[PDB]
């Protein structure tokens, strides 16, 4: 599977998540900035690595970042 | 002769290349700054810039010039 | 329901304050650059009018203003084209030999050694050979002098400032409301009775009136000086009914039913005049005047404001099987709402047109001295060909804007679009089945041959002497035409071509045309341009039918019909896109077009072209067609080694500057493979570097230098190739048929 | 808020079929289903190509994969405005309930949620991939 | 001379050269008029060819054992065989012509960069001040040396951007 | 009048401009000045 | 002739260790993937975003560099 | 209080920022804990299109 990293320049705007076409990535409460949220990634097993949250990102440099990993039926999207 | 010739500096490229690739390589994996600190090879990514650029003017240079003698004659 | 004219007064005010706001057009591009990217865009976005804004009548009254603006260009281009014939050509010279005198129409000035290119192309002057065949256009109109080539350069360029003044008015003063765009039912018969049958008819009577008795005394001998201008055979009844009897009752038979009384102008001859090795031009005068009948005709077929008519989409919506669903529910709203699908419908047509014009015009000759000119005739038959596959990659292109953009699922629950997206599988499947099929049984079959001949049996290759495989249903259709005119044509006199069978016709000691036969190589070479062509289908309507949803991304309308990739997630989602089809889509159609025209040139200068001798006709290249055109080796020696040489020993003589484009084409298309093989990620780093070495000597541009996108980067590559592989052709073509030839 | 669970016995929408449903790895590996409530028939284009007919209540759909579902998901809630929610079915029977995880869509923090794969530095401050080398496999920096 | 080579106005190929291209132009003047375009083209073409070539050999250029012309570019040579005309003086000719550009472009560069929006001055070029900086450039080596000794012709390491290494 | 000066002034119209003066000037030194070779 | 093509020589040998040598110091990093050392020597890109990464590893470095070296030899 | 003035101008010390070592606009200070409270505005965009970004008190100095 694909690793995906959080760090903590996020800014809680919420547009990796909006960006994420099979649902890895969501929002946890934090303190770290105004927005009083922080990007997570609880489900990596079903990231396939077409870093849409990196281009979604605005910081620099990125928050999320994608590294690809294993490849599994999961992480190819192969529907067969 | 011939065959020789173009043998030995195909292989002799290929093996330029490979030289080169495994330079990143160690880059990538076996560099490590703190431990080399200050001394030349670290001093050549300080100015890696600059060796980029002067490489980029030197074949500019030599393929402007040897391609347009090449089109005027 | 009623068909008028809907016209908004002053819609835009004519200005020169848009002019200094460059990307005015687009919200996005109206900021201002930041990045060279910017430029780019502003070239990329200019005509993409659906982009701008969604309002479909600002899009129509940009469409129809754009028309008038390239129907001006391409007037401004014909009135060039005339008065370089009036005034820089031998026209006049070749008129009185034109199996001799090479035509010209373009001279060069004398500077730094360049007036070596003004060959000496006989009839005392010196130019570059033209071979856009205008000469033999002109002498098929009947023009004699250069005044008459003046005096339509002069008005070609007022239509030119009409077409201009047209645009402007009917994008600022008169602009055209969008009911009236929708109009295609009148639109439709006014292109059909109107514009073409008008046309033809216009052309039938200039042809009945001027070509028919200036060409006639041409043929016969007559010095274009001694024959009388076309006025005066206008004029008087006399001339006309000396050169054509049926001139002397007038109109009268016409109106009486009496039109066998005009076989002297309007015959079914067939094959070819025996003088100029062209089409008969009475036949080609009756032609129009069918054409014109047939046309008027076809032009009142639909409603426009009274019962009589029909309506498009009542045929359309009576028009459904039992194997199609709902049939052709909702064509008419997307063919009267989307620019897209109409541009993709007319520019498939458009393109097979073009490809059948080319096809028509080397098998029939319709001009005088045209079969003759070898240089003209591979020119012309490679130049439409070139622009029917340009035409058709368009087709598919748009097709897929459409399918992107325009394509609603609400107007299209069962439809026939709807069912063959919904087994675009299938189709994807069998076509690449059958692709794949088609490529082994063409290709396979010179490799083999090859690998035969190489190991000294040639026994066992697939050639005329050893297994051969004739193409038999293509001989018995060449057999059926040639006996047409005794059984199924009792009154065409002869064939419609010379292809089919018979004796040969000879212009000036040259091979005008004979019969072509076809052997397994023949069968070789068609199934190879099957292939290709099934390839390039393949790829176009994949790109059509896959480009808003597939298998691996689903959501692929939601990115654009334009977009580099989804990432390299799912294994890698390079080139997914629509327009990454069609960029494909331009190699194959370049492969496809290549392979045909290197066919046409070798056919013709081994079986059909040469020059006639006392009892036997020797050819270019001596027969070595049949022979040599089963393997690649007989390709790559017997035609690209062995017809290069004109081209590359061409310095020192006229047609260098062929040689010099032959070479310089070599750098282009090589210069694709920078941009092709590349990724922009690598130009990015080196252009940081570089512009370090700007920032140091403060020389670092406020608009920021950005490499070119993955799109840009392909477009770039595939317009190189394009470009250096289509003049590296033309430049070898050009060459050896105007040294041979 | 309890974690639903799937009605095998719920109407489809109106589908006349496809070459682009399931395929063998829906019967031996795992497939997708997608469960919606619309408030009136309606029109919507199938994510494996075509237009379906989406009827008034509950709606079941299957997919091969999980982005086909979050894709419908997607063109749903933009543009009729609705709440879908979808499952991933095996063989075997076993039903496994994924979006909305919690309840909540993810665009929007909700609480309870604890964060996962979360680096406390930034990007610049990741170690050499040398302190990383010679570990069990093939490490980033990132990932310690 | 320099490297084994003759002067042209000695060599035979040379010439033989001059001859074939004049016997070429000639035999191409055979087949037309004498008061004709084409003619007086061809003869104005073989005047253009003499010249040249009394040119060529008058300039004291060196010719190989092919007949053509030689240039050399070391500076000694050329300068004690009197040769600075091939390779020296054109190449501070080039030198010349080369800064000038750099230096307008460098001129407008910086004095744009200044103003409220450079971009649109880099899009639209401002004509009066370019027209301005182009004739004032033809002082540039002097304008480039002093900037160069006064420190302000390049750029402090501090304020370029630089890679994370 | 102001706005098409403007637009005269454009990188495109200047380019043009620009190149062609340039290579009028080079096709006229070559003309009087016919196979320039050395200085 | 021999002067040109020794300079068209240069060209490819400049041009190859341009290539070569940019890859192997931006092989940690640059301005578009600041972190590229941590995605390993070779690895497809990193993704359309930034206005596009194709080809930015050092292993891509290499891969470009063999056509120069096979154009030079 | 804390931080720089706004509307003065700081340079960029992130490594990894594209606008390292470059001169932009203070546009706000945050006044809680934040690890990235100073907001700073530039005038040419990065590779992504971005314009504005979040330092640290000790990544940005008064340049
Ligand atoms: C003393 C010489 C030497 C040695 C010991 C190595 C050793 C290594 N190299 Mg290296 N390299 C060399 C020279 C060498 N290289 C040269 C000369 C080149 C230039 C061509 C390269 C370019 C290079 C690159 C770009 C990379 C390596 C990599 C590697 C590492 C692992 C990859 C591997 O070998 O897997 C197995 C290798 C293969 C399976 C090779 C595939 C088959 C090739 C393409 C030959 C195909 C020929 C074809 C079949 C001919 C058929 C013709 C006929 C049928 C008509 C490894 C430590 C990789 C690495 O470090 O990983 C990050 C890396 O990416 N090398
Ligand atoms: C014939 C094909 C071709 C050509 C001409 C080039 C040319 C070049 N490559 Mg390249 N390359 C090629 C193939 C080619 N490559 C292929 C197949 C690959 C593998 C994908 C690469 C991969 C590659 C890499 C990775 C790099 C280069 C680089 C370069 C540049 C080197 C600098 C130089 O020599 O200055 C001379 C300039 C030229 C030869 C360009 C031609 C100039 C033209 C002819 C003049 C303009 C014509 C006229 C005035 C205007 C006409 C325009 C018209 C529309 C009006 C140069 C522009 C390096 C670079 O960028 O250096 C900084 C670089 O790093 N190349
Ligand atoms: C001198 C008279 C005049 C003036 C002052 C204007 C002024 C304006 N027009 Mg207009 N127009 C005119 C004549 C004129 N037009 C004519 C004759 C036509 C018919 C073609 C049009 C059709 C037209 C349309 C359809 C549109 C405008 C639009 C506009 C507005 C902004 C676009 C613009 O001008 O940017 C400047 C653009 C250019 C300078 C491009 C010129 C391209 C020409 C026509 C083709 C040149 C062909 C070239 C020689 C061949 C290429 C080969 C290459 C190697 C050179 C602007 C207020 C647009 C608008 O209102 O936006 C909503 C709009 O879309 N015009
Ligand atoms: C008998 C009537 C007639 C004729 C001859 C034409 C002819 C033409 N139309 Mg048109 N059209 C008509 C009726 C007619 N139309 C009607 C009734 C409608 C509304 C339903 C339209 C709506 C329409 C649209 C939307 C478009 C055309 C276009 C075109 C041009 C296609 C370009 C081409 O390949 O042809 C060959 C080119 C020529 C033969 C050049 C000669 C042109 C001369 C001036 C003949 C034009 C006659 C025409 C009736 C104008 C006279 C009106 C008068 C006030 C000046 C062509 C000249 C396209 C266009 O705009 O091009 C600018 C296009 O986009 N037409
Ligand atoms: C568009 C096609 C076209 C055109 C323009 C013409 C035109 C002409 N043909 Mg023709 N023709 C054609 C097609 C055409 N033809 C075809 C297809 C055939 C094959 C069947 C023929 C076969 C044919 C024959 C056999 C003959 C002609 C003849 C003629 C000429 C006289 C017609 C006639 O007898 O009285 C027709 C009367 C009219 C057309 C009415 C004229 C209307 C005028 C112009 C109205 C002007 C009014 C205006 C207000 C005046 C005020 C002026 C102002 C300054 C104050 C004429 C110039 C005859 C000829 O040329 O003799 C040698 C002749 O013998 N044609
Ligand atoms: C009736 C013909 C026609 C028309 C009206 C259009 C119209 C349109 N096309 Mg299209 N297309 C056509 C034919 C046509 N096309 C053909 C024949 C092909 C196959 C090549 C394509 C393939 C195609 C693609 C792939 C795309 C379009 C797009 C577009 C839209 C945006 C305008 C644009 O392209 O940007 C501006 C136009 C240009 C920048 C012109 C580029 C100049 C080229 C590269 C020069 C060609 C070389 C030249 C002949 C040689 C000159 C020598 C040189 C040295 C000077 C527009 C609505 C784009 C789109 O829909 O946007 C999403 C899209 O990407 N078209
Ligand atoms: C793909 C094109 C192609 C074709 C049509 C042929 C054909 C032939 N080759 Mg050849 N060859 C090819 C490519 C091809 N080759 C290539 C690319 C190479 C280079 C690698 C060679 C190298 C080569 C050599 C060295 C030799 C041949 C030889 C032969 C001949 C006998 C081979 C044989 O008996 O095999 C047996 C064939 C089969 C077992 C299968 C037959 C295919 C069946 C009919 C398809 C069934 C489909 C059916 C309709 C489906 C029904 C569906 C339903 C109704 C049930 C034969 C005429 C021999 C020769 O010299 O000729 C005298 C020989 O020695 N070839
Ligand atoms: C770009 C590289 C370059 C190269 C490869 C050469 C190569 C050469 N130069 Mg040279 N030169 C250059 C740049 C270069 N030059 C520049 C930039 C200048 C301007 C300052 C000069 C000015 C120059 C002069 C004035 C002379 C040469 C001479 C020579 C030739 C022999 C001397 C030598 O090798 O030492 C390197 C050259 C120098 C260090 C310059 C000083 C000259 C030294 C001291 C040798 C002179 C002593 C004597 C004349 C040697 C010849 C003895 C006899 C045969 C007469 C030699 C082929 C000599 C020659 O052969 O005259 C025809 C000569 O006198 N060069
Ligand atoms: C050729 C057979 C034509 C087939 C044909 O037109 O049959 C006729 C059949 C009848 O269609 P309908 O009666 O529904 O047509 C009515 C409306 O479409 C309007 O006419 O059309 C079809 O079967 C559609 C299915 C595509 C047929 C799939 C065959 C695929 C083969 C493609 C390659 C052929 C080689
Ligand atoms: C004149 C002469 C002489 C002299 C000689 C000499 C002195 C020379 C040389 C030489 C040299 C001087 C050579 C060279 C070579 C080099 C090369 C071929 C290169 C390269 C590559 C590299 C350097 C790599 C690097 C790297 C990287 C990239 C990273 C890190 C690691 C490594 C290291 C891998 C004598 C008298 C003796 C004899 C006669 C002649
Ligand atoms: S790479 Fe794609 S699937 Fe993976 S977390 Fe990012 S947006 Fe989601
Ligand atoms: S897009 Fe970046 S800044 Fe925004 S929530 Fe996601 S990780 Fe945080
Ligand atoms: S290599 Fe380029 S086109 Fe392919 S996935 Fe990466 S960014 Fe997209």
């Amino acid at each position: 599977a694909h690793i995906v990293k959080i760090y903590d320049t996020c800014i809680g705007c919420t547009q990796c998540v909006r960006a994420c076409p099979l649902d890895v990535l969501e929002m946890v409460p934090w303190d770290g900035c105004k927005a009083s949220q922080m990007a997570s990634a609880p489900r990596t097993e079903d990231c396939v690595g077409c870093k849409r949250c990196e281009t979604a990102c605005p910081t620099d440099f990125l928050s999320v970042r994608v590294y690809l990993g294993s490849e599994s039926t999961r992480s190819m999207g192969l529907s067969y | 002769q011939a065959a020789l010739y173009t043998h030995h500096q195909y292989i002799a490229g290929f093996i330029m290349c490979g030289a080169f690739a495994h330079g990143a390589i160690f880059f990538i994996r076996d560099y490590d700054p703190e431990q080399n600190k200050g001394n030349v090879l670290a001093r050549m990514l300080d100015h890696k810039e600059a060796l980029i650029s002067h490489l980029s003017w030197v074949s500019l240079f030599l393929g402007f010039h040897t391609l347009g003698l090449y089109v005027h004659n | 329901k009623k068909v008028k004219i809907a016209v908004d007064r002053n819609p835009v005010e004519t200005s020169f304050e848009k002019w200094a706001k460059p990307g005015h057009f687009s919200r996005t591009l109206s900021k201002g650059p930041n990045t060279t990217t910017w430029i780019w865009n502003l070239h990329a976005d200019a005509h993409d009018f659906d982009s701008h804004t969604s309002d479909l009548e600002e899009i129509s009254r940009k469409v129809f203003s754009a028309h008038f603006g390239q129907l001006g260009i391409i007037f401004i281009w014909l009135s060039g084209m005339y008065f370089h014939g009036a005034r820089f050509s031998n026209y006049e010279a070749w008129l009185s030999d034109p199996t001799h005198i090479k035509p010209s129409a373009q001279v060069v000035w004398p500077i730094v050694g360049q007036e070596i290119l003004n060959g000496d192309v006989g009839g005392g002057f010196q130019g570059i050979q033209i071979t856009s065949g205008f000469f033999q256009l002109w002498r098929a109109s009947g023009i004699t002098s250069e005044l008459q080539l003046y005096t339509t350069a002069i008005g070609g360029l007022v239509m030119a400032a009409a077409m201009f003044f047209a645009g402007w008015f009917h994008y600022h003063k008169a602009a055209p409301k969008l009911e009236w765009f929708q109009n295609v039912e009148s639109m439709l018969n006014h292109h059909l009775g109107g514009l073409l049958g008008l046309g033809s008819l216009a052309w039938a009577g200039h042809q009945i009136h001027v070509s028919l008795p200036v060409n006639k005394l041409l043929d016969a001998g007559v010095d274009p000086k001694e024959i009388p201008l076309p006025h005066d055979l206008l004029l008087n009844r006399a001339i006309m009914a000396d050169l054509y009897p049926s001139f002397a009752k007038g109109i009268a038979p016409f109106f009486t039913l009496n039109w066998s009384e005009y076989s002297d102008f309007l015959t079914f001859k067939g094959g070819l005049n025996p003088v100029t090795g062209g089409l008969w031009l009475s036949d080609t005068a009756h032609h129009h005047v069918a054409i014109a009948v047939l046309f008027l005709v076809a032009g009142h077929m639909y409603r426009t404001n009274w019962g009589i008519g029909h309506s498009m989409k009542e045929i359309l919506e009576a028009h459904r099987g039992p194997f199609t669903g709902e049939g052709h529910v909702g064509l008419y709203e997307i063919l009267t709402t989307s620019w897209h699908a109409q541009l993709a419908i007319n520019l498939a047509l458009f393109g097979s047109l073009s490809i059948i014009v080319a096809h028509h015009m080397y098998a029939m000759p319709p001009y005088p001295y045209l079969a003759t000119d070898y240089g003209t005739q591979l020119s012309l038959f490679t130049h439409h060909t070139w622009i029917g596959g340009f035409c058709i990659v368009g087709a598919g292109a748009h097709a897929a804007i459409f399918m992107v953009r325009d394509y609603d699922p609400t107007n299209n629950y069962n439809n026939l679009l709807d069912r063959v997206i919904r087994h675009r599988d299938a189709i994807i499947s069998h076509l690449n089945w059958v692709c794949i099929f088609l490529g082994f049984h063409s290709f396979g079959l010179y490799i083999h041959n090859d690998t035969m001949s190489a190991l000294g049996r040639p026994q066992d290759m697939f050639s005329d002497t050893a297994i051969q495989l004739q193409p038999v249903f293509a001989q018995w259709i060449q057999n059926t035409h040639f006996l047409a005119p005794q059984l199924t044509a009792p009154n065409a006199l002869a064939a419609t071509s010379l292809t089919w069978g018979g004796d040969l016709v000879a212009v000036g000691g040259k091979v005008a045309m004979m019969p072509i036969s076809l052997g397994t190589s023949d069968f070789m070479v068609h199934h190879i341009h099957a292939f290709t062509i099934h390839v390039t289908v393949l790829i176009l309507l994949k790109g059509v039918l896959f480009a808003r949803s597939s298998r691996l991304i689903p959501d692929k309308a939601n990115l654009g019909f334009r977009f580099p990739c989804d990432g390299p997630g799912r294994g890698g989602t390079c080139q997914v896109s629509a327009w990454d089809h069609v960029f494909l889509g331009l190699f194959w159609m370049y492969n496809s077009l290549s392979i045909v025209i290197f066919h046409f040139s070798w056919k013709m200068q081994s079986d059909v072209w040469g020059t006639v001798t006392a009892s036997g006709v020797s050819h270019i290249t001596g027969g070595n067609f049949a022979q040599s055109a089963n393997t690649i080796n007989g390709w790559l020696r017997d035609f690209l080694w062995a017809q290069s040489s004109q081209v590359i020993q061409s310095y020192g003589s006229a047609l260098s500057a062929y040689g010099l484009i032959f070479l310089g084409a070599h750098f282009v298309w090589a210069f694709s493979l920078m941009f092709l093989f590349s990724g922009r990620g690598y130009w990015q780093e080196l252009i940081e570097s570089i512009v370090w070495a700007h920032n140091k000597l403060k020389v670092a541009p406020a608009i920021q230098p950005r490499a070119l996108s993955i799109t840009q980067g392909r477009a770039v590559g595939v317009a190189h190739y394009l470009l250096g592989g289509i003049a590296t052709t033309w430049s070898f073509f050009l060459a050896r048929i105007i040294s041979v030839g | 808020w309890t974690v639903p669970t799937l009605n095998p016995d719920t109407p489809s929408p109106i589908f006349g079929g496809s070459t682009g449903g399931l395929l063998r790895k829906a019967q031996t590996e795992e497939f997708y289903v997608i469960t919606w409530e619309a408030k009136k028939e309606q029109i919507f284009e199938m994510p494996t190509g075509g237009a379906a007919i989406m009827r008034q209540g509950p709606n079941l759909l299957k997919f091969g994969k999980k982005e086909q579902c979050l894709a419908l998901t997607t063109q749903l809630r933009n543009k009729f405005k609705l709440t879908p929610c979808f499952y991933r079915v095996f063989p075997d029977g076993k039903v496994q309930y994924l979006h909305p995880a919690d309840g909540v869509y993810p665009e929007k923090v909700n609480a309870g949620r604890v964060g996962a794969n979360q680096n406390m530095r930034r990007i610049g401050q990741n170690v050499n991939p040398i302190k990383v080398k010679f570990s069990g496999r093939m490490m980033s920096p990132a990932e310690i | 001379d320099i490297a084994g080579l003759t002067p042209c106005s000695e060599s035979k190929a040379y010439a033989k050269l001059e001859k074939k291209e004049l016997k070429t132009l000639e035999k191409r003047l055979k087949q037309y008029e004498a008061d004709s375009a084409p003619a007086v083209a061809l003869k104005a073409t073989m005047e253009r060819t003499k010249a040249r070539f009394a040119n060529y050999a008058k300039a004291g250029l060196l010719c190989g054992n092919d007949g053509l012309p030689h240039l050399i570019a070391d500076p000694g040579l050329a300068l004690k065989y009197g040769h600075a005309g091939e390779v020296f003086i054109p190449t501070f000719g080039f030198l010349y012509v080369a800064g000038y550009i750099g230096y307008v472009g460098r001129q407008y560069l910086i004095a744009v960069k200044g103003e409220a929006k450079p971009t649109d001055k880099e899009i639209i070029i401002d004509v009066p001040l370019a027209t301005k900086l182009a004739w004032q450039g033809a002082g540039w080596p002097l304008a480039a040396v002093q900037e160069l000794q006064r420190g302000t012709l390049l750029e402090k390491e501090e304020n370029i951007t630089v890679s994370p290494r | 009048m102001k706005d098409f000066t403007t637009y005269l002034s454009t990188a495109p119209v200047i380019a043009t401009i620009w190149f062609t003066f340039t290579a009028g000037l080079l096709i006229e030194i070559n003309r009087y000045f016919p196979d320039p070779l050395v200085f | 002739g021999d002067f040109l093509v020794h300079h068209a020589i240069a060209l490819g040998l400049h041009t190859t260790t341009l290539i070569l040598v940019k890859g192997a110091l931006d092989a940690r990093g640059s301005k578009l993937m600041p972190d590229k050392k941590d995605f390993g020597y070779s690895f497809p890109c990193d993704g359309p975003g930034r206005g596009g990464t194709c080809d930015i590893s050092a292993y891509d470095a290499f891969y470009l560099a063999v056509f120069w070296m096979l154009n030079t030899i | 209080e804390v931080g720089p003035k706004r509307g003065s101008l700081v340079k960029i010390l992130r490594p990894e920022s594209y606008w390292f070592n470059q001169v932009g606009k203070v546009v706000s200070v945050d006044q809680s804990g934040v690890r990235y409270p100073v907001v700073v505005r530039f005038e040419n965009q990065n590779y992504a299109g971005v314009t504005t970004n979040n330092y640290a008190l000790d990544e940005v100095v008064a340049a």
